[PDB]
């Protein structure tokens, strides 16, 4: 999902931006990496020629096993406007764009590059010390805020108004509270390269008249950038672009010299355990975590008793499972962060359960459940109490002069999709208020 | 003698495989060939009959045959207090723990040819019905 959202964003944007934005071999090299290999291929075989290459001598490259893969490359090449077909002397010519191809040459053959990546000061720092405990607390701080868990340094207002502005992290103030969603939800659960990105993809969007590429030459400028090491201060834009990601502890200042951090590399690419935890029989979570950020978020749908320095233990409770629901978490995802940080003794456990069903009955494939069945039924059957009591808004239908008339605004209703009910012996039927104008004004014509 | 009769025959005649029985047979009887329970009704929230009534098909003969699994149903009506008694009688076993499987339907029941209280005129007449349960020589003359 990391390189889809990616491609999604940058496959949104202009042509006219894109061609600016290919300008930096910096922002080339990390957009590169983001497409499928085969388009990779296609893209370093085109690099290193200067030549018009047809569309049929790439196809013939690709196996018949692989014609499907063919089609998904040459579609996501020619979204981003990357490969220029031109149609001449009968033949759809294909050829790569000038600006794309100069800055990858430049970035692999060490040509001029106008210091796109930086410079060094060769004034090194502690990273571990240092740099690991700034972006780990900042990012703790804003994970913390974002959990509701109380917390003293509250984030700063510009990823304050990045969130509120979001769809993550709704808030009323008419409430005077913020409270988390279902897409706060997915984005807990999400890694913590998605973590990022999604930020980094909101602001983005949120940002308006600091060019969009510039912001994206110190995005990818950053994750070319390595930790441990000094980088000498750049775009005016980039000035305050640079103090406000400062804000998302992605990159350091001492109070004239910025410092990559950890996350900054965790931006290009990826990279018993903490986090896995047991649910019983009995409703009650043994999770082997030692985290505020795992002891918040199991918060949300575990009503907590107490806790250890090793293992947090809880027990969920119908109060707690609707305080989940209520925040728009689904069960689903709930039984995904279960499962996905099950403990090694259940999915032993679970994993001999499967064994012994496929011995019993081997014709069969069952799934493979890792927590009982037990907690999915109950943990469904509480939503569908939640969804038991069914409302609409909207008016009623009746005293029909016809039975013509009646049926001939029902089924009008009925093609629009804005029909919820009706009855041929009464003569009535209801629609939903977002189909009475539409259906009033039929009724008048 | 009459109960007694009633044991023996549920045990080793093959036309009889299954009874109806009550509180009495809760505890301290020893029924070996029992492998299947129900109950449809309940002595309200009590936690310790419910563990002694589970107690009766522990003991099944065929208990150790491959893929073997006894049955407990417990019938309840929702949006009742009944499922609050349910649930609280239950809290030992949990504990202990067994876990209780929630069955909202059951599969192939309207290929069986006959149902009890099929036809809304039974159910009228049984809403009624129920609804309605609430000097020697002198000794000749006598
Ligand atoms: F006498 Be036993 F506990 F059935
Ligand atoms: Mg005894």
């Amino acid at each position: 999902s990391l390189k889809h959202s990616v491609t999604q964003y940058l496959e949104e944007i202009p042509q006219q931006v894109q061609n600016r934005l290919y300008t930096s071999p910096a922002t080339c090299l990390a957009i590169y990496r983001i497409l499928p290999p085969l388009a990779k291929f296609f893209i370093m075989a085109m690099v290193f020629n200067e030549n018009e290459v047809p569309l049929l001598d790439l196809d013939k490259w690709v196996n018949s096993n692989g014609k499907l893969q063919f089609q998904n490359a040459i579609k996501s090449m020619k979204s981003l406007h990357l490969l220029i077909p031109n149609k001449s002397s009968g033949t759809l010519m294909i050829n790569l764009n000038p600006t794309f191809k100069i800055s990858l040459r430049n970035a692999l053959t060490g040509g001029e590059v106008q210091n796109s990546f930086g410079v060094v000061v060769e004034e090194n720092v502690v990273s571990l010390d240092l740099l690991d405990e700034y972006s780990a607390n900042k990012w703790e701080t804003i994970l913390h805020f974002m959990v509701g868990t109380p917390l003293a340094k509250i984030p700063s207002e510009k990823v304050l108004n990045l969130l509120k502005h979001s769809k993550l992290m709704e808030e009323v103030n008419s409430t005077g509270e913020f409270k988390i969603t279902n897409e706060g939800f997915q984005f807990l659960l999400q890694e913590i390269n998605s973590q990022l990105w999604t930020l980094l993809l909101q602001y983005l969007k949120m940002i308006e008249t600091m060019d969009l590429v510039d912001v994206l030459h110190f995005i990818f400028m950053l994750g070319a950038l390595e930790v441990g090491k000094a980088y000498k201060i750049l775009s005016e834009t980039q000035r305050i672009m640079l103090q406000d990601m400062r804000d998302y502890g992605l990159v350091f200042q001492k109070h004239s010299i910025f410092y990559p951090t950890k996350l900054a590399l965790m931006l290009t690419s990826d990279t018993i355990p903490d986090g896995s935890l047991i649910v019983e029989t009995n409703f009650k979570i043994y999770s082997y975590s030692n985290s505020p950020l795992q002891i918040a978020v199991l918060s949300l749908f575990v009503h907590l008793k107490a806790r250890f320095v090793n293992m947090v233990l809880g027990q969920i409770t119908r109060e707690s499972i609707r305080r989940a629901l209520t925040n728009g978490i689904t069960a689903d995802q709930i039984i995904a962060y279960l499962e996905t940080h099950a403990h090694p003794q259940m999915r032993r456990l679970a994993e001999e359960k499967l064994e012994k069903k496929l011995e019993l009955d081997p014709n069969c494939k069952e799934p493979l459940q890792v927590l009982p069945p037990t907690v999915v039924d109950q943990i469904r059957l509480w939503q569908l109490e939640l969804d038991r009591v069914i409302t609409y808004e909207g008016s009623l239908y009746s005293d029909f002069e016809t039975s013509q008339e009646y049926n001939l605004l029902s089924k009008y209703a009925q093609d629009i999709g804005v029909l919820l009910w009706k009855d041929d012996k009464k003569k009535k039927f209801f629609i939903s208020k977002e189909g009475n104008s539409q259906v009033l004004d039929f009724a008048k014509r | 003698q009459e109960r007694m009769n009633i044991l023996q025959n549920f045990q080793y005649n093959d036309q009889i495989n299954t009874i109806f029985l009550s509180k009495v047979g809760d505890t301290s009887i020893d029924l070996p060939e029992a492998t299947c329970l129900i109950q449809i009704s309940s002595h309200y929230g009590s936690r310790r009959q419910e563990a002694q009534r589970l107690g009766r098909i522990l003991r099944a003969k065929r208990r150790n045959d491959e893929g073997f699994n006894a049955f407990f149903y417990s019938l309840v009506s929702k949006d009742t207090q009944e499922m609050y008694y349910s649930t609280k009688r239950q809290a030992f076993l949990v504990d202990q723990g067994y876990a209780f499987k929630v069955i909202t339907h059951l599969h192939g029941m309207e290929n069986i040819p006959n149902l009890a209280y099929a036809s809304p005129r039974e159910r009228r007449e049984l809403l009624q019905e129920v609804l309605l349960k609430n000097h020697p020589l002198i000794r000749k003359m006598y």
